[PDB]
């Protein structure tokens, strides 16, 4: 249930990426959640992909 | 906007906060009359007692 806020920006003339090496742009889609699980949930499904 | 909300979140814990506020003061009064209490009941107990020794005297 996606209901936080949203902080979202785009990042132009980006570097090269630490695991690719891909000189690639990059945006941020930030959606926080106070859960202690859920914060643990959302870390291992965001780390793992 | 956003921030707003989370100014609405701040509201809430400082309302939860000045609950707890509440509740140690309410806990603060309720020892302050327990020492209130046990004087009484003691200068009762005191009272009556040296009433009976001053009786049997």
């Amino acid at each position: 249930r996606g209901n936080v806020f949203l902080r979202q920006a785009e990042i132009e003339n980006p570097l090269e990426d630490p695991v690719t090496g891909d000189y690639v742009h990059k945006s941020v889609f930030i959606i926080f959640f106070q859960g202690d699980q859920l914060k643990n949930r959302v870390k291992k499904i965001c780390e793992g992909f | 906007s956003q921030t707003q909300g989370i100014q609405q979140l701040l509201q809430a814990e400082k309302r939860a906060a000045e609950k707890v506020a509440d509740a140690r003061k309410r806990k603060a009064r309720r020892l302050k009359q327990a020492k209130e209490e046990a004087q009484m009941e003691v200068e009762q107990y005191r009272r009556e007692r040296e009433q009976e020794f001053q009786s049997k005297q």
